[PDB]
């Protein structure tokens, strides 16, 4: 099938763009419902959590708001009392009691504090010539709770440091870390920091038995007793900084609720209104048609017409981005440009393949007929991943049932390269079987490739080819093709398929547009094409063309201009090949 | 940089 302009328009029409928008703020997890609710449970529950998703989704910035808004009782009075004068003790009295209790000692009604002071008594009884209590925190209401975000989990921030007054120490110079500040409330670390930092261990001592040690120097030290934790505890990463510790049993049994972020969110009308007033609550001055750009182009970074990319800190960048080329002010044509601007930073390379191609130093066609060619499509795997056309040829020999993959056998293809090829010959020897096995060898090649290759996603491309080869068939060289195929022939979706479509038409506009260019891609991905705005102009001018398959021999019929049947069609031409090259390796 | 299909 042929998809028309208007099958392939997929952006918000814009009306009155320069209208400046006026949004309220969306709550603190908008769209992300799963893990909202993950949240909600480990804090009804006391139960520690951990929030995961990828990079830039603003996860530490949803929890922080979050956080915010809830309330606890008062957080006690925490401070360290001496149990002795190589001892110490973490102690809880409610709040504010620990200023009386400090003046009483400062001195020379307290039940909770009773063992600090039974202790504290024989400077009399032998003129014995250090001894009131360390308040580490205190405060005046749970609302805010205490949050404590740590990012940098080394030992002395987790749990607090001896300081040495000239050597001596005691009660007094010990200083709190942030699981002391974090007491009554939440704690919140990075998974990452944890592992980096070599403090797992430690951490899990601390939750496990309350074992809380403050960071000394290899004289003589204080011994610190342990104590009850009082703290809720959230970890953040992503999903791979996770898989460390997963690994070890005691994750799973003190993090036990998980609150994971989507990757995407629905493309609905009050995600774009979220967006507008998440993006307002920023400081953005935001116009109609900036807000409709900055949601199209987070679809586009989905990839999917119905979707739209979470990444709140990556649209929010984008978007700092457009504001400086607007003068401030966030419109339609400042997002455009932004992302112009994002594009032509990182062109060079694109811009070197392209002069190449126009030397004639990389050898491409995209126009007129071949016999075993078809230009396949390939993306660069650096950021910002850039799609280009590859030439690949098919050679036929009769032979004995080969199917070679050069690029395989020298080793640049990788295993599921290797499996799409597996795959085809598959398809082929069961397809074509009036001869047996089947007569010929045929060999494939990326021709100008020096790298190595990977994915399925040339099996269509390598299929026709072959197809092609064994056949005598001309293809059309103004097309390229882009899809995986199966053992049964039918052509399944691929991955980047807008970068590989908007990489062939860079080449044809840079080779001159021929009015007949275009791409056959799989049907199953119509729901991926987001298409940007040249070439849906170009398609809408009918200089450019789609097609879209649900087999490889509906690609073949494209590519050759003919029906399989109709019989002058190309499936007698491809049992003709066949029968002469049985004839060549036989008689 | 080597290439995905």
């Amino acid at each position: 099938m042929r998809l028309s302009y208007e099958a392939l328009e997929w952006r918000t029409p814009i009306e009155n763009s320069t209208e400046p928008v006026s949004l309220p703020p969306p709550p603190p997890f908008f769209g992300q419902e799963r893990a909202r609710e993950a949240l909600e449970l480990a804090i009804r529950g006391g139960f520690h959590a951990y929030l995961v998703g990828p990079p830039s989704l603003g996860k530490h910035e949803a929890l922080l708001a979050y956080l915010s808004t809830q309330s606890v009782e008062t957080p006690p009075d925490l401070l360290y009392v001496p149990l002795s004068e190589r001892k110490v003790a973490v102690l809880t009295l409610p709040s504010g009691q620990e200023i009386h209790l400090a003046e009483a000692v400062e001195g020379l009604r307290f039940p909770q504090a009773r063992a600090y002071l039974e202790a504290l008594r024989r400077y009399a009884e032998t003129g014995e010539p250090q001894w009131r209590p360390n308040l580490l925190t205190s405060s005046s209401s749970g609302t805010p709770p205490p949050i404590v975000y740590e990012p940098y989990a080394t030992a002395p921030r987790l749990f607090g440091r001896l300081d040495y007054l000239v050597w001596s120490t005691n009660v007094s110079l010990i200083r709190p870390g942030a699981v002391h500040r974090a007491q009554g409330g939440y704690l919140i670390l990075d998974a990452l920091s944890l592992k980096r930092e070599g403090t797992w261990e430690a951490f899990k001592r601390a939750l496990r038995n309350g074992q809380v040690e403050p960071v000394t120097e290899p004289p003589a030290g204080l011994e610190v007793e342990p104590f009850p934790i009082q703290m809720q505890v959230i970890l953040v990463g992503t999903p791979e900084a996770f898989e460390g510790l997963e690994e070890d049993p005691a994750f799973s049994e003190l993090f036990r609720i998980r609150a994971e972020f989507s990757p995407t969110l629905p493309a609905s009308p009050e995600n774009c209104t979220a967006l507008g007033g998440w993006l307002l609550a920023q400081g953005f001055q935001l116009t109609q048609g900036g807000l409709t750009r900055l949601y199209d182009e987070a679809r586009r970074m989905a990839e999917q017409r119905d979707r739209m990319d979470a990444r709140l800190v990556e649209i929010r960048a984008l978007a700092e981005e457009a504001a400086v080329l607007g003068g401030g002010l966030l419109t339609a044509e400042s997002v455009e440009q932004a992302i112009a601007a994002r594009e032509h930073r990182s062109f060079l390379s694109e811009e070197e393949f392209l002069r190449a191609v126009q030397e004639g130093v990389i050898r491409l066609r995209t126009t007129g007929r071949a016999v075993g060619e078809v230009n396949s499509l390939v993306v660069v795997e650096a950021a910002p991943y850039w799609g280009r056309p590859a030439r690949l040829t098919a050679r036929a020999a009769p032979g004995r049932d080969h199917l070679i993959s050069i690029d395989r056998e020298a080793g640049l293809g990788g295993q599921i390269f290797h499996k799409a090829v597996l795959t085809l010959a598959g398809y082929l020897r069961s397809r074509y079987i009036e001869h047996g096995s089947l007569p010929v060898t045929i060999s494939l090649a990326f021709e100008q490739n020096y790298v190595s290759i990977e994915g399925d996603a040339a099996g269509l491309a390598e299929l026709v080819a072959a197809l092609s080869a064994i056949g005598n068939l001309p293809l059309r060289q103004d097309l390229a093709v882009t899809g995986a195929v199966d053992q049964t022939g039918k052509v399944l979706a691929v991955g980047a398929i807008n970068a590989k479509v908007e990489g062939f038409f860079r080449v044809c506009k840079a080779l001159g547009l021929s009015g007949t260019q275009g791409v056959i891609l799989p049907e199953a991905n119509l729901a991926n094409l987001t298409l940007r705005a040249e070439v849906l102009e170009a398609v809408r001018a009918g200089q450019f063309h789609i097609y879209a398959v649900e087999t490889a021999e509906q690609a073949l019929e494209i590519l050759a201009g003919a029906r399989m049947e109709g019989f002058r069609g190309l499936q007698e031409k491809i049992r003709a090949g066949l029968e002469a090259f049985a004839r060549l390796e036989e008689g | 940089a080597p290439e995905a299909v």
